[PDB]
């Protein structure tokens, strides 16, 4: 799921920059966003358990 | 299952085993004790469960020491055990220090002994309340009461048993701080008759004891003649 | 959060989260009495003030007291279950006397609080007996440390303090005192009594009369623990 | 409970000594009382009570008077009423919960 | 930005506080500060009012006992 | 002589602060030379505190007296002698800033890369973001725009995961 | 009389849940740190009081055991006092017999045996406390940890308490074999700073060191001293 | 109190000691310990379960304990409980030496400890020692020996055995590739490396997760050694080469 989502996020970042091609920096930012939000969800679940 | 031992607190911080012990004390017949200027007077509503019992059977007034009295309510067997403990404490004090135990000290020692039975699951709380009274020239009249939880306080007039609340209301009107033992004995008899319920219980016998200057500081049973006068006064008052 | 496994709620054994529910209930039992106490440390004095409720005229108010004299120079105030507090007071007196007999000098307040805390800690570890549901506050003058105020609780925690409360309104009193303590000194005079009485009067909204509170003090000039008489208490009350 | 829907959480707790005295005065005003009435004793005996219990104190005092066949209430009746309601209170669990 | 907010009020001290609060909580803090101002009959909001409003609206939960930690 | 040493360290601190406020850069430098042997009479922590504080006071004002580089190198040598790697790193970053200020572009890049390697081997987020923005600034000065942009994006991603002080956030923007 | 049966019993899968929960209490405790430098050891802890009223100097967390051994904890305070008293008692018993300060390893072993006894004895629960012990014997520094279960480990650097996972991950990245006690103290303070949630002051933390001179708790003057850098 | 008692020393409906069964299941997870008996020595190979960049190296071993001049043991289970039993083993062996002025035979030492464990499972109301041990030693009665013990207090002598994690696979391999009566200390060491290599599925032999101790007789005196890093790595490299040459 994370690998699928990072691709779409990189595409959207390329869209915002307004170019028809995805970039390595776009992929880096996409991973930084998706993995961080997944970690946020995990820690939220941990707090709910607490 | 938070009320099955005295070594567990309830969620709100209550020892239910101790509370149940007090509940047992609340089913006994009332017993009152009034402090006055001269000394202390005790009174007990002894119900006659059967006509086959001898007068004076199951006496609820004890002499823990030659100058200290004791009235009890609740489980009689536990009360007698505490009276033996009080006698032991009084006797040990005299042997070690060489003079009569002060009533305040005696109440403290017995209260701590009672309190030690509300901390472990290996024993159960005493299901009885009692009151200690004494008089000495140096210390004057003194009256104390101890509950199952092990709490001891000084009182001017105390009640324990079924009709505790009604007795407390009657005791409030006596103005005992400036009265003598001779007049208080009649008042103690009057209160017991009023609180008693003739409709529910069949009959009762009034037991009286006192300690003060008139007795020279020795707790003893009230004389038969005085008891007869007090009973007649109480009956006459109940017009 | 509040998971249970076995008898963790019935004896002093760890809950799944690492909790001692029985200890927590002992804290909850301290509020059964319905009373509150306050202890404040001054520049050269220590003061303890607590409520005094006589439910009816029949009670002998003289015997109803929560202030006790552990030794000549140490006094304490207790809150919570009545019977439990008296038993702990007796133990403190014995421990203080034993210290004097063994080492040849009076027991420091911190050491006395430590000894009582150690005794309490045994109750929360062993499952045979429940923890005493009462709290103690000790005040005394140290030889080279000035006034001392200490408090020990059912668990065995015994931190020192500058101002403290205990009972039903411990939270409100703690906030009130912290605000006062923050401003300048939490009082720096023998009228530290006024700060305490005001703190107690503020939280409970009582407007005490002379026969509704008891005060005990120790001062550097007069280290002996004393219980102020109803007359002296009234004098402080009128002044404030 | 969000502070956009229920902005203020007002706490109506059990009455203090002064609150008990005021409630007792309010609910005992209309009674025909003979003799001095010392509300302070009733307040001291009515610890842990609520407004309904303080009203029931007056009601039970009036009931005691009616039983005695009197056209007025007395301090003894008030004391009996407070003791009665205090005994009745044992059947209720005294505990409060907070918005947490 | 819409209130009066006397100069003595430093919102940075309240921002720095480590309390987990929502935008509704912040709006309620401001609203209660204004309510206290109105109650005292002032058209200017003071730091005292802001402090009291924060205490009222960010009420702390029951404190965990200290024998842990 | 503990009381005398405490008085003397307080006096040097105050005198250096006053010299910094007044602007006597030569006097401040001479004072920093004078305090060279005072290292052995104060705690290592307080020796470092005094050195760092006096360096910061001197560098706060912008007199290009010409001794900035030499004095920073001397401070770095002291830090390496006393094994205070963290002090070394902070002063090395400030040295990078001074080198950029003093129109020294190509040289500073190698040491900036050295410190962006050491800090990333470590995880000092603050100095990492500061040095990353400084290297982006020097790349912009060299006119290597896409590399400067990449460096700036890395600085942003590093800053997104740390509470940037107002000063740091403002320089980032 | 006292229960004679063990309250700690094996679970179906072979775990001692009571020991597991004692570690959970330790985990939720206050953070602690210990670093073994090249020429000394340092122990540090957070001492965040609940309010201004508490006296910071009233009770110490870094308590000495002998002239060359000191220890700190993460968990319940009352249980720490019991172990500190037993540790001092054991150290003196050793000295009385052997006329030599107890080596750090020996003291840890004896203290550990005491904690083990409470996982098997009757009518007791495990010590919900983890100890860090530092020492200097035979011209060498020592750092040990001792858990509720009674097991002990030798560490070059470690942390306990809340967010100890991040504390250990932090220490691994920053540790170095040839560190100096000053750099060890600086790293120890920073490790605590990682998860502190507030401003760290000389009254909000506690530090102690051990070296050839001997173990001694740093004064608040020095603790503020180090904090400034 | 009866209500809170766990009843740790009773029988199950099918005649089973559940507390002993659970304790053995606890040992099933601990670090793997391996013992091989050779013609001219014995060896113990144990998986060093603790592995962290920050742990320091103290003492001469982590799981191998010396009990006498001619005995040693390894443990698998609760570490704290093991320390209690290792101390008792040292006391028992010295008490025998005091009584007879001769070193305790290995079999007697194992029996004495196993008697202590058996008592815990029969009476007392306490939990059993969740530990299983392997002993290696030499005596004038039976020469080199290797023994195993369980929490139940049962023991037996072995020529090669394993306890701990993946014991089933380890014993299955040892059974297949053990040449009874014709194994030297060198083939025994190689066999230990091969067994450990497959038993520890996580990663491979790094020469840091393995502790090996060997017992031999030299000049009429027993010698107990813990192999150093250089020689342990050398053994692993040789095992890697042989595995390569086979393929």
């Amino acid at each position: 799921a994370e690998v699928k989502g990072v691709c779409t996020e990189a595409g959207m970042y390329a869209l915002r920059e307004r170019r028809v091609h995805v970039t390595q920096e776009d992929f880096e930012m996409a991973v930084a966003k998706v993995m961080q939000k997944d970690s946020e969800k995990n820690m939220s679940i941990k707090k709910l358990w607490k | 299952g938070y009320d099955l031992s005295a070594s567990t607190f309830s969620p709100d911080g209550r020892v239910f085993q101790v509370e149940y012990a007090m509940k047992a004390v609340e089913n006994s017949s009332t017993a009152i004790g009034i402090r006055c200027k001269d000394g202390v007077v005790f009174g007990v509503e002894k119900l006659v469960l059967s006509k086959l019992y001898e007068e004076g059977s199951n006496k609820r007034l004890f002499n823990v020491d030659r100058h200290v009295g004791m009235a009890v309510a609740g489980l009689l067997a536990d009360a007698r055990s505490l009276a033996d403990i009080a006698r032991e404490e009084a006797s040990n004090f005299r042997s070690n220090f060489g003079y009569n135990i002060p009533l305040k000290h005696l109440a403290d020692r017995v209260a701590m002994y009672v309190h030690a039975y509300t901390l472990y699951s290996a024993v159960r709380p005493f299901g009885c309340s009692f009151m200690l009274g004494s008089y000495s020239v140096n210390d004057g009249a003194q009256l104390y009461m101890i509950d199952p939880s092990g709490v001891s306080y000084g009182y001017w007039g105390c009640a324990i048993g079924k009709a505790r609340q009604a007795a407390k209301t009657e005791i409030e009107k006596l103005q005992m701080k400036e009265m003598t033992c001779r007049d208080i004995v009649k008042e103690v008899a009057k209160i017991i008759y009023i609180v008693h319920d003739e409709v529910k219980d069949k009959a009762f016998e009034l037991e009286l004891s006192w300690v003060g200057e008139l007795t020279n500081g020795r707790h003893e049973i009230v004389p038969k003649d005085i008891r007869e006068e007090a009973e007649k006064y109480a009956k006459e008052s109940l017009k | 959060r509040g998971s249970s496994a076995g008898f963790d709620r019935h004896i002093t054994i760890f809950s799944p989260e690492g909790r001692l529910y029985q200890v927590e209930y002992a804290f909850k039992a301290i509020n059964q009495g319905g009373l509150t106490s306050v202890a404040v440390r001054g520049k050269d004095c220590a003061v303890i003030v607590t409520q005094k409720k006589v439910p009816d005229k029949l009670l002998d108010s003289s015997t109803v007291t929560h202030l006790f004299k552990i030794t000549e120079n140490i006094g304490c105030v207790m809150t919570g279950m009545t019977a439990d507090s008296r038993s702990q007071v007796q133990r403190a007196r014995y421990e203080a006397a034993n210290w004097k007999y063994k080492y040849g000098y009076e027991i420091p307040v911190d050491m006395l609080c430590k000894r009582i805390a150690d005794i309490s800690q045994v109750y929360t570890q062993n499952a045979e007996m429940r923890p005493l549901g009462c709290c103690m506050i000790l005040i005394g003058i140290d030889e080279e440390q000035g006034p001392q105020v200490y408090k020990c609780d059912p668990a065995g925690y015994y931190c020192g303090f500058k101002a403290t409360a205990a009972g039903v309104k411990q939270t409100e009193s703690t906030s009130f005192l912290e605000k006062k303590v923050k401003k300048k000194f939490d009082w720096t005079f023998e009228q530290t009594v006024e700060t305490a009485i005001t703190c107690l009067s503020t939280v409970l909204s009582i407007d005490f009369k002379p026969s509704e509170i008891e005060v005990g003090v120790v001062t550097v000039e007069n280290p002996k623990f004393r219980i102020l008489t109803e007359a002296e208490i009234d004098a402080h009350l009128v002044a404030l | 409970l969000r502070p956009g829907r229920l902005d203020r959480k007002i706490h109506i707790d059990l009455p203090n000594e002064q609150a008990r005295l005021d409630i007792l005065k309010i609910h005992a005003g209309p009674i025909t009382k003979h003799g001095e009435i010392d509300y302070e004793a009733i307040v001291k005996l009515s610890d842990g009570f609520n407004g309904a219990d303080l009203r029931n104190v007056c009601t039970e005092a009036g009931m005691f008077a009616i039983r005695a066949d009197h056209d007025f209430v007395v301090q003894e009746d008030f004391m009996k009423a407070v003791r009665k309601v205090a005994d009745s209170k044992k059947l209720e669990s005294k505990l409060d919960y907070k918005p947490v | 930005s819409k209130m009066n907010l006397s100069e003595e009020v430093d919102l940075e001290d309240y921002v720095a506080r480590p309390d987990k609060i929502s935008g509704a909580d912040i709006n309620s803090i401001c609203q209660e500060s204004g309510m206290l101002a109105v109650r005292e009959n002032r058209y200017i909001v003071l730091a005292k009012d802001f402090e009291k409003a924060y205490k009222t609206v960010i009420k702390k939960d029951e404190q965990e006992h200290e024998f842990y930690k | 002589d503990e009381e005398a040493v405490q008085v003397k360290e307080q006096s040097i601190l105050e005198l250096g602060s006053l010299l910094a406020k007044t602007g006597q850069a030569a006097e401040l430098g001479g004072l920093l030379k004078y305090v060279r042997p005072f290292l052995n009479s104060i705690s290592k922590a307080k020796a470092a505190r005094l050195v760092r504080s006096l360096l910061d006071l001197f560098l706060d004002m912008e007199a290009a007296t010409g001794q900035e580089v030499e004095l920073c190198l001397e401070c770095i040598e002291w830090a390496k002698s006393e094994k205070r790697t963290f002090l070394r790193q902070a002063l090395e970053a400030r040295l990078v800033s001074l080198y950029f200020d003093t129109k020294r572009y190509q040289e500073a890049l190698h040491l900036g890369s050295q410190l962006l390697r050491e800090l990333k081997k470590m995880d000092d987020k603050a100095l990492l973001v500061e040095v990353q923005l400084l290297e982006s600034k020097t790349y912009h000065a060299l006119s290597n725009l896409p590399k400067a942009r990449a460096a700036l994006t890395s600085a942003r991603t590093t800053a997104n995961a740390i509470y940037c002080p107002p000063k740091l956030q403002a320089t980032l923007d | 009389r006292g229960y004679s049966f063990s309250l700690t019993t094996f679970s179906p899968s072979g775990k001692l849940v009571q020991i597991e929960y004692a570690l959970a209490a330790v985990a939720g405790g206050a953070p602690s740190v210990g670093i073994k430098a090249a020429n000394g050891v340092v122990l540090a802890t957070e001492k965040k009081q609940k309010s201004i009223l508490y006296d910071e100097r009233s009770v110490h967390k870094v308590e000495p055991i002998t002239k060359h051994i000191g220890l700190v904890y993460s968990g319940m305070g009352p249980d720490y006092r019991v172990l500190v008293h037993r540790a001092r008692k054991l150290a003196q018993q050793y000295y009385l017999v052997y006329q030599e300060p107890i080596p750090t390893a020996q003291l840890v072993q004896r203290v550990a045996s005491v904690m083990q006894e409470y996982t098997q004895s009757g009518g007791v629960r495990p010590f919900g406390v983890s100890l860090l012990i530092c020492g200097w014997n035979e011209g060498r520094p020592y750092l040990f940890q001792s858990d509720p279960s009674g097991a002990y480990f030798a560490w070059k650097a470690t942390a306990m308490g809340k967010n100890y996972v991040n504390g250990k991950t932090f220490l691994e990245k920053r540790y170095n074999e040839d560190l100096e006690l000053e750099d060890a103290i600086h790293t120890a303070i920073l490790t605590l700073k990682e998860s502190f949630e507030g401003q760290m002051t000389e009254d909000n933390i506690e530090v102690g060191i051990c070296n050839e001179a001997g173990f001694r708790r740093l004064t608040p003057t020095e603790v503020k001293d180090y904090l400034a850098a | 109190s009866r209500r809170y008692d766990s009843r740790t020393t009773i029988f199950s409906p099918e005649g089973r000691l559940y507390q002993v069964e659970y304790a053995m299941e606890a040992i099933g997870h601990a670090g793997t310990c391996l013992g091989i008996l050779a013609n001219d020595g014995v060896l113990l190979a144990a998986e060093r379960r603790n592995i962290h960049k920050l742990l320091d190296e103290v003492f001469f071993s982590e799981k191998i304990y010396k009990l006498n001049e001619d005995m040693a043991c390894s443990v698998a289970g609760i570490t704290s409980d093991a320390n209690v039993l290792t101390n008792e083993l040292r006391l028992i062996a010295q008490r025998y030496l005091l009584q007879y002025q001769e070193p305790i035979p290995c079999e007697q030492l194992v029996t004495a400890l196993c008697d202590i464990k058996q008592a815990y499972t029969q009476f007392g109301g306490k939990r059993p020692f969740g530990v299983s041990l392997l002993y290696i030693g030499w005596d004038k009665h039976y020469g080199f020996q290797l023994y195993q013990s369980d929490p139940s207090g049962n023991y037996g002598g072995w020529k090669a055995t394993c306890i701990g994690n993946n014991s089933a696979a380890a014993v299955s391999m040892l059974k297949q590739d053990y040449k009874e009566g014709e194994m030297t200390l060198k083939s025994a060491l190689a066999l230990a490396i091969k067994v450990l290599n497959k038993t520890m599925d996580v990663s491979k032999l790094s020469a840091e997760k393995v502790e090996i101790a060997t017992l031999t007789r030299e000049n009429g005196k027993t010698v107990i050694r813990v192999l150093k890093q250089k020689e342990v790595e050398q053994l692993i490299k040789k095992h890697e080469e042989e595995e390569a040459k086979a393929e």
